[PDB]
């Protein structure tokens, strides 16, 4: 199609990897092995990037030194290369003779040194065979897309004789589109064999590479102790070797679930499902389960944030004061963005994939859910505001009293049943060590209080957000036909009031403002109870005492890195913690204005250019004619702006303060 | 032109007709086809009686090159029936 | 057709070189061969650094081989070059004179595209590996060394554009520098 | 190094560096030879994601197409 | 009879008798694959574990075919090494016994060549089989065009010579491995 | 009819069937019938093989590793062939010539090959894609080792399988008895 506008390629762009909407992807089958496809050459990148990683550390780093001495030692990620640098002197990051090198804040080192990795040899090899992965997982999608082809030949070129052969257009791709035995397969041997094999690998491995003495393997190596080695600060290696052999075992167990390859044995998640209080779904839908599957990953990201920053399982990976921080958020962050594309997901099978009964039947949870979707958002309004408005009052009571300098006079409520759990668990924890726990236990007061309820405010108000999205995707009160329009869409126009923001993609986009409010409440109060945990307990009661001993006092080493006095090593970190800024602030103009203003603005550079007397005679403008972007388009773009200067800009603060 | 015999509500649902020719343009589809999804909805809710597709025996596989049409269909009919006797025979075997 | 990529929409011929059938069926003959010889040079460049067969590692890689390696063993290795020249012809029915049916069966009964790609990128691979390959024989003859070990030495700005980086970070040569970080570049 | 950290100015935390690059040039070659691989592998794939599936196949292509003998039996047991 | 189950559908199909089922030759208990039929070597068919039913014929083949060649020079390398035979030359003369050679020759450097070698050999030869699977050129499991010219013309008698390259390979896949189990077990040469 | 047919629940006397089953589990379990018949035939066969194997070391030994081989009675004759593993079926790496004491015995060997055997066998006769009618009620049981020695006449074989069945019923009861026997007593042969 030559008639093309610049908004092609963000069109084209906005949709590169939405392969169900495909031109000429005919079938289900297409759409599968397509994805699975997909899957292998994302597999082969996350090889590559593991690959990469072990690279630069066994080369341009100093994983040998750092093995001897990692308490007071900082692991290298890599060298700097960089043409722009001054020549004339050296820069902050060389030692005035040598190559530039970056500080890791990864843990990669924590990881590979309580693995059992001793040499750089060792860490060239898994290089070279995690290369050599990415080759197999490359060459297993070639194999794949090769045999399902080889299946519609046979099927071409061979049919059963009674007219029913159309019945196998449905089972072309059965083994990409069956769900019990890949459920049995995944749970058992990608899940609770791949836990006995670590188990087998620590045992040979990493056990004696921690222990000086050489002994036998044996149940010794099994233990149930709890807690922190003191030595390496870190949860015992022969208990890691235990859990996840247990855990092994009993996901090899349940792996026999589901009747996979035999009719004989197994029940079948069809028949679980009618029978179970939710009564049936379209399991078949790719979109359900992404969705999912990336709420199930968004929980065990968070779980991982959480525990292991609270019992630390990798060497000496607690006495890095930065790289704690920087995994912590880095998960949370993960997590965070999981959890809103589950959301995400299901609006969208609702949108395309769920099949709604008629109206008056009531069958289907989603169903019966539709039915008071009222219900629901009004509640959760409820809870939400109340949360915001007694949140906020009290910080300000606080704010306030503090101005005035009656500290006597603040709302300080005593988060009682907190305290209560945590006094439960803790009397567990002296039981079972009578039969230590750092950081699983903390003070906790009234200022972890009313962070924990601002948290809940943010959870609250971001699942409103994409619960309202998903609820109205299909039909809405100012918009019931809004089944027959796509997934995001500009608008409806100027009339019945004004349209903006109506689409099920309108939401996400403002809950992805949220979720991103509430990760960074949760990233500051962690960081903030992690710098000072002191002057958190005492002042974190009053929202000045976040804007102050928070952000203002620990922005100095950042902001200070570069100045007219010189540079130092944080001065990288200093110039993108404004290019962050910027970036940040240009997402402000692709948020605020819109389309028309700049659609008029492109007409009058258009006219300049087609005017112009050289210019004219070479380009048209026919092809490829420029335009504003789209409502759509500008939207994303400048969510992308708004997201990337905000989560950006975070990193360089917490390794300037924890650095 | 582009008209269509009933409220705007009428629309079939877009996920029903999907890999068919209004593979994403439910506003589209021919009244006949808007008529015949909405049955098929109305039909599918009533599962305890569902015919459920006889799985395909691939071992009854033969080469295109390797009768009447109407014929062959008499046959697919007798083929069903036979399935239909032995379901009602394995069910009533415990029950 | 043949030899012609994306970059070139037409056949590059300033010179009209090939005006005739005959001289461009020559002309693509002599370029297939020469493309030949110029890929097997090239990686013959390359792979001697790496490692040397058993009993050649006293003799010199480049150039200097000519001078190191006994008159003999010119004679024999010429020897060889041409029993295969004077003794191997074009398979009857093949594609032409370039064709000594040498890997025919991965090439017979194929798609004409393919063929035709597989060809050109033969035809592209032998004009880089010739342009390489006078590359490498003149650094080495220049600068006394194969262009590998020299590289090694003194890194891909040597002796002959090190003044142009002389002031560059990671790369600064120039007089009275904190650090050399000439052989880095 | 200039270190700009307050924690590492208080503790005196070091970046140690090595003698020699940990690493040689054949390692560096062996490992590069490995990302070719990859790479070339990895055009094909991209390649093939790209013209997706050729149902045409069944008209000119070779052979007569093959399901395998568990594909069958998975077809046969059905979803 | 060739066929798994009569009949149009699976829950009405019927079995064929067991007089009339194909019987594997090698275990008479199992009904014959079926998928290695019109292969070398197909006359006693032996699949007990069903790996044909997950992966072509083609890929086992040439997969059987690697090894039996593999481990035909291993055996026939090992024996000549501990009969003493050896390259002339003072690296090759310096290691005493095979059981070392691996290690000597990796200290000494040789052994890196040649893996290079091997694995340029091996990439060509991956390409190769993912073209003849393909089918994309005219090419069977295990065949590289070397030595056409002595494969025997009549199609019977090319049967026989692959038929004793597949059992010479399989008598030495197993006279490898316990050549090599015996002699780490022991320390001798070949005879033992 | 009872138990699909099943041969092997005929009494003595003619004209009444003893039908053994006194929790119903043929009836409960109907579409297991094949498998409860086939492990009904291994455990005869195993136990038959044992009884004897119980009898028989007391009358001859033969002169392998004394670790084990020099077992006072059949009781600790197990114990004494398993080794003293770190874990029950793992073979000592460090250590694979049991100088430490902590190596695997013949038993692991043997199986190890019995594995090897049932994989083969049962497993093939039961799992395999290319064998669709599988294990069924005729043919549980068979794996066609012998089965030209068995007379023509149906009738004849009914019996033979029906001697079969009772003997291997016979030296389960027999060998259980033996054994527990054996460890309470630790005695010869007549407790074995
Ligand atoms: C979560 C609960 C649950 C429920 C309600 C059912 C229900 C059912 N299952 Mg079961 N099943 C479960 C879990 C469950 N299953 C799990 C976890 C597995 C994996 C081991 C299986 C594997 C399985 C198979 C393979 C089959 C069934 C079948 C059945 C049916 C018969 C049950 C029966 O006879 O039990 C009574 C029998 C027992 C209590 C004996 C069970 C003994 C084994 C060893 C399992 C016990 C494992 C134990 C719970 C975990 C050990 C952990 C470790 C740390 C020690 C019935 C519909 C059968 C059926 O008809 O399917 C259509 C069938 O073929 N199930
Ligand atoms: C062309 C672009 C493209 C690309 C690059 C990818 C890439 C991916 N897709 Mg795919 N996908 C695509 C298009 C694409 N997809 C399209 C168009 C569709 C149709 C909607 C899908 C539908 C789809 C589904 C349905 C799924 C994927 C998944 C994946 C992953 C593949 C395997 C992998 O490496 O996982 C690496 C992942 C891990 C190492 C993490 C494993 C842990 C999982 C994700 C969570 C398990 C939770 C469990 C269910 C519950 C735990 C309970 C506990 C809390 C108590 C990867 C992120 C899978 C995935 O992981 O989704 C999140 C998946 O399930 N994709
Ligand atoms: C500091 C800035 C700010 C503030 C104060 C609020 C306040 C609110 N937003 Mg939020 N919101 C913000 C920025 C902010 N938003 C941004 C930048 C966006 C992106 C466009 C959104 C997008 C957004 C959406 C899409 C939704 C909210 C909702 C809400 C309500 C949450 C419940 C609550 O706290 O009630 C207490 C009220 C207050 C704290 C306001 C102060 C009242 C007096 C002064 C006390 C509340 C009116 C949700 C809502 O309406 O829930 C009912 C909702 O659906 N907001
Ligand atoms: C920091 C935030 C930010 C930024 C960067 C801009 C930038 C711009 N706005 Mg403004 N704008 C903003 C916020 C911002 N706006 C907000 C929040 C709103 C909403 C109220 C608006 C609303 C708005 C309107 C309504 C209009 C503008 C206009 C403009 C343009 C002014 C003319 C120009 O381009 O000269 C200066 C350009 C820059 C400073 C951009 C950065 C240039 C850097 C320094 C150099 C680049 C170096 C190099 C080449 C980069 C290569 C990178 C690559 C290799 C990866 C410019 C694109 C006007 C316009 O377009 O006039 C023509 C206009 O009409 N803006
Ligand atoms: C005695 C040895 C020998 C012999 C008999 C030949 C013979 C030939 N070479 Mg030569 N050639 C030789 C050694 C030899 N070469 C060696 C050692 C090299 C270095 C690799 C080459 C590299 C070479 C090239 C690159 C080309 C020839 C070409 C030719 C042909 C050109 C016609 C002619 O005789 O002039 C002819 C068949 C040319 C040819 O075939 O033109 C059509 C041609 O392009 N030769
Ligand atoms: C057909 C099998 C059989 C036979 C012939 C015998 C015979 C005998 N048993 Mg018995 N016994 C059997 C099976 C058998 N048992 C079984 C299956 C068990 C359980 C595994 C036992 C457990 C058992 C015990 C515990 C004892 C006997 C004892 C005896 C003796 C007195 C009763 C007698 C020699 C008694 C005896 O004299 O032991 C030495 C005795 O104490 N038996
Ligand atoms: C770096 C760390 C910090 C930052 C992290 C990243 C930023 C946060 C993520 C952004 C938040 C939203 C994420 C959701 C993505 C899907 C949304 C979507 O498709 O809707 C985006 C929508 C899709 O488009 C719409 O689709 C609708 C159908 O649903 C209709 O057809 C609409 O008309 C159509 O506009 O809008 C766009 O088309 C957006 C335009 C996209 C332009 C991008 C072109 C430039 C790309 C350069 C960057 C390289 C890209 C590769 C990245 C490499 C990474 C390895
Ligand atoms: C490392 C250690 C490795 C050990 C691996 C052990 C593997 C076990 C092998 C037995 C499994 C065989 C099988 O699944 O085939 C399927 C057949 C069904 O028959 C089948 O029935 C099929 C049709 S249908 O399924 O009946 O519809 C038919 O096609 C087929 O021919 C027929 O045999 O298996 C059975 O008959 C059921 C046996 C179940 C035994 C489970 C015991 C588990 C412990 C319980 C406590
Ligand atoms: C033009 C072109 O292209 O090239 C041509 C060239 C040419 C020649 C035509 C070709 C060929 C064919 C070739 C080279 C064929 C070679 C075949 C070999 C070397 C076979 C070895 C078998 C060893 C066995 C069975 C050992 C068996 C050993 C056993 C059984 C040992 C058994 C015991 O050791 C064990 C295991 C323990 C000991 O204690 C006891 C004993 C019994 C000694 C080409 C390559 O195709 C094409
Ligand atoms: C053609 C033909 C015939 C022929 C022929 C003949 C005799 C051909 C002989 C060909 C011959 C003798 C070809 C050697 C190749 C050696 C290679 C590729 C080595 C690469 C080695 C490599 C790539 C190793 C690389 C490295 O690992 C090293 C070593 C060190 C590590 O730090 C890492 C790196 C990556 C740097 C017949 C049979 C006579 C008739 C037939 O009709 C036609
Ligand atoms: C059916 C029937 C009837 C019946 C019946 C009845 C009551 C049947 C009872 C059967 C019963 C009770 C059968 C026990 C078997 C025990 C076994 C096999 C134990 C093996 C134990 C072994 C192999 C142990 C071995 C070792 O421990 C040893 C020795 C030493 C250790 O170092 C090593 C190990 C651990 C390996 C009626 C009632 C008469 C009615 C009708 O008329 C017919
Ligand atoms: S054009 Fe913009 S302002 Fe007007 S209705 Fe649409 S979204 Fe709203």
């Amino acid at each position: 199609n030559g008639r093309c506008a610049t908004s092609r390629y963000l069109q084209v762009m906005g949709s590169i990897h939405d392969i169900e909407s495909y031109f000429a992807l005919d079938n289900t089958l297409s759409l599968n092995l397509q994805i699975f496809t997909a899957h292998w050459g994302h597999l082969a990148i996350i090889l590559m990037w593991i690959s990469g990683n072990l690279y630069h550390i066994a080369s341009n780093a100093n994983y040998s030194l750092w093995i001897k001495n990692p308490i007071p030692s900082m692991p290298i990620a890599h060298n700097i290369w960089d043409p722009h640098f001054t020549s004339s002197t050296s820069t902050p990051y060389s030692h005035t003779t040598t190559a530039a090198v970056l500080i890791a804040y990864s843990g990669i080192y924590n990881q590979l040194y309580t693995s059992g990795f001793s040499t750089v040899n060792q860490i060239y090899k898994a290089t070279f065979a995690f290369s050599c992965l990415a080759v197999i997982s490359i060459l297993l999608a070639k194999i794949h897309i090769r045999t399902h082809s080889e299946v519609l030949h046979n099927s071409a070129t061979h049919a059963s004789q009674i007219p029913s052969f159309f019945q196998l257009l449905y089972f072309l791709d059965v083994g990409i589109s069956s769900i019990n035995i890949r459920l049995n397969f995944h749970t058992g041997v990608l899940v609770g064999f791949f836990s006995i094999a670590y188990t087998g690998h620590l045992l040979d491995v990493a056990i004696p590479a921690s222990r000086a003495p050489l002994s036998h393997t044996s149940l010794s190596y099994l233990t149930f102790f709890g807690g922190l080695k003191s030595d390496t600060a870190s949860l015992y290696l022969t208990d890691i070797a235990h859990h996840h052999l247990a855990i092994g075992v009993i996901f090899v167990y349940i792996g026999h679930l589901y009747s996979s390859c035999s009719t004989a044995l197994g029940t079948y998640i069809r028949d679980m499902l009618y029978t179970s209080a939710i009564y049936m779904f379209q399991i078949k839908s790719l979109h359900l389960a992404l969705s999912l599957a990336l709420a199930g990953c968004a929980v065990l990201t968070s779980a991982t944030a959480q525990h292991i920053y609270s019992l630390t399982p990798y060497f000496y990976l607690s006495y890095d004061y930065v790289t704690s921080v920087t995994l912590y958020v880095h998960h949370s962050y993960i997590a965070s963005f999981l959890a809103i594309a589950s959301h995400a997901h299901a609006a969208i099978t609702l949108v395309r994939d769920w099949v709604a009964p008629l109206e008056l039947e009531s069958s289907c949870t989603i169903a019966r859910i539709h039915t008071h979707k009222a219900a629901i958002i009004s509640h959760l309004s409820w809870v939400s505001l109340w949360l915001g408005f007694h949140t906020l009052a009290i910080y300000s009571h606080n704010d306030t009293n503090m101005a005035f300098g009656s500290p006597s006079k603040q709302i300080l409520i005593e988060p009682t049943n907190a305290q209560l759990i945590q006094e439960s668990s803790g009397k567990a924890l002296y039981s079972f060590a009578i039969n230590s726990f750092g950081s699983f236990i903390y003070p906790i007061g009234p200022g972890d209080l009313y962070v924990h309820h601002a948290i809940a405010l943010g959870l609250h108000v971001t699942v409103l957000i994409l619960l309202k999205g998903a609820l109205e995707a299909r039909g809405s009160k100012l918009m019931p036909d809004k089944m027959e329009h796509s997934f995001g869409f500009s608008c409806d126009g100027p009339g019945r009031g004004g349209t903006c923001d109506i689409s099920a993609w309108d939401c996400f986009y403002l809950a992805m403002f949220w979720m991103l409010n509430t990760n960074a409440w949760i990233d500051f109060y962690f960081h903030y109870k992690y710098l000072a945990p002191r002057q958190f307990s005492e002042s974190s009661t009053y929202l000045e005492s976040w804007f102050r001993d928070y952000l203002w006092f620990n922005s100095a080493p950042l902001i200070r890195a570069y100045s007219a006095l010189g540079t130092n090593d944080l001065s990288v970190q200093a110039w993108f913690f404004l290019l962050t800024h910027l970036a940040w602030a240009t997402g402000f103009m692709f948020l605020i204005s819109w389309r028309g203003y700049w659609q008029e603005l492109i007409d009058i550079i258009l006219y300049m250019h087609l005017k112009t007397p050289i210019l004219i005679d070479l380009w048209n403008g026919g092809v490829y004619t420029p335009l504003a972007l789209s409502i759509v388009q500008a939207r994303f773009i400048g969510l992308v702006h708004f997201t990337a200067g905000l989560i950006l800009t975070y990193p360089p603060f917490i390794i300037s303060t924890t650095s | 032109v582009n008209g269509r015999p009933f409220t705007i509500r009428g629309n079939p649902q877009q996920s029903e007709l999907k890999w068919t020719k209004y593979h994403m343009k439910s506003y589209e589809a021919d009244p006949l086809t808007t008529l015949f999804i909405k049955a098929r909805v109305m039909a599918f809710q009533d599962i305890p009686n569902l015919f459920a597709l006889p799985q395909p025996n691939m071992e009854e596989m033969v080469p295109v090159e390797e009768y009447t049409k109407q014929e062959y269909t008499t046959r697919l009919m007798e083929a069903l029936k036979r399935v239909q006797d032995d379901r009602k025979a394995k069910e009533a075997k415990s029950l | 057709a043949v030899g012609v990529c994306l970059p070139l929409t037409d056949k590059f011929d300033p010179l009209n070189l090939a005006s005739t059938d005959e001289k461009l069926e020559r002309y693509t003959q002599v370029e297939i061969k020469h493309g030949r010889v110029a890929m097997i040079a090239v990686v013959g460049y390359i792979m001697p650094e790496i490692f040397r067969f058993p009993g050649c590692e006293s003799f010199q890689h480049g150039l200097a081989a000519l001078e190191s390696i006994p008159l003999e063993g010119w004679v024999q290795l010429a020897a060889l070059v041409g029993a295969h020249e004077v003794l191997v012809k074009p398979r009857a029915g093949g594609l032409g004179t370039s064709d000594f049916g040498l890997g025919t069966e991965l090439l017979d009964g194929i798609e004409e595209p393919e063929l035709e790609r597989k060809l050109t990128a033969e035809r592209n691979n032998g004009r880089l590996a010739m342009v390489a390959i006078m590359g490498l024989m003149v650094q080495d003859g220049m600068f006394g060394e194969p262009p590998l070990s020299y590289m090694s030495k003194n890194g891909w700005w040597g002796e002959g554009v090190q003044y142009f980086v002389q002031h560059l970070n990671n790369c600064q040569s120039f007089s009275g520098s904190f650090v050399d970080n000439a052989g880095v570049c | 190094r200039v270190p700009g950290g307050k924690r590492t100015k208080e503790l005196g935390l070091v970046v140690p560096i090595p003698e020699e690059d940990g690493l040689t040039d054949g390692q560096i070659a062996a490992l590069f030879v490995v990302a070719l691989v990859v790479l070339i592998a990895a055009v094909d794939l991209a390649r093939s994601l790209y013209f997706g599936l050729q149902p045409n196949k069944f008209k000119t292509a070779k052979g007569k197409g093959s399901i395998t003998p568990f594909m069958k039996r998975l077809i046969e047991n059905g979803f | 009879a060739t066929k798994l189950s009569e009949g149009p559908f699976i829950e009405t199909e019927t079995y064929p008798a067991p007089k009339e089922m194909e019987m594997s030759a090698a275990v008479p208990f199992l009904r014959y694959p079926q998928v290695l039929k019109g292969w070398v070597g197909e006359e006693k068919g032996f699949d007990p574990l069903g790996v044909t039913d997950a992966l072509p014929v083609y890929w086992v083949r040439e997969a059987e075919l690697k090894h039996g060649r593999v481990c035909m020079l291993a055996t026939v390398g090992w024996i000549a090494t501990d009969l003493g035979m050896r390259f002339p030359g003072d690296q090759f003369q310096s290691v005493q016994t095979t059981l070392e050679a691996h290690d000597k020759m990796v200290e000494a450097g040789l052994m890196a060549p040649f893996l290079g070698a091997v694995g340029t050999f091996e990439l060509y030869s991956l390409w190769l089989f993912f073209k003849g699977w393909e089918m994309e050129v005219n090419r069977d499991a295990g065949d590289f065009f070397l030595g056409k010219q002595f494969l025997p013309k009549e199609p019977a008698k090319e049967k026989d010579m692959r038929l004793k390259e597949l059992e010479n390979g399989r008598l030495a896949m197993f006279a490898f491995s316990g050549i090599v189990t015996q002699a780490a077990m022991t320390g001798q040469a070949w005879p033992f | 009819p009872f138990a699909g047919g099943l041969i092997g629940g005929e009494s003595a006397f003619a004209g009444q069937d003893f039908n053994f089953d006194p929790l119903g589990l043929a009836t409960k379990c109907e579409k297991f019938l094949p498998w409860f018949r086939e492990a009904e035939l291994k455990h005869g066969r195993i136990a038959m093989l044992a009884w004897v194997g119980l009898v028989a070391p007391e009358f001859v030994r033969i002169p392998g590793p004394e670790q084990c081989y020099g077992a006072k009675t059949v009781v600790e004759a197990h114990n004494a062939c398993a080794g003293d593993p770190y874990f029950p079926f793992i073979i000592d790496a460090t250590d694979f010539y049991g100088k430490d004491g902590h190596q695997v015995g013949p038993l692991f060997q043997v199986f190890a090959f019995c594995g090897a055997v049932e994989m083969l066998t049962t497993f093939a006769k039961t799992a395999n894609v290319s064998n669709k009618p599988g294990l069924t009620l005729a043919n549980a049981g068979d794996y066609r080792l012998g089965a030209n020695f068995l007379p023509e006449d149906e009738a004849k074989a009914k019996e033979m399988k029906l001697k079969e069945l009772k003997n291997g019923r016979l030296a389960m009861l027999a060998f259980g008895g033996a054994i527990t026997q054996a460890t309470l007593t630790g005695n010869g042969f007549p407790w074995l």
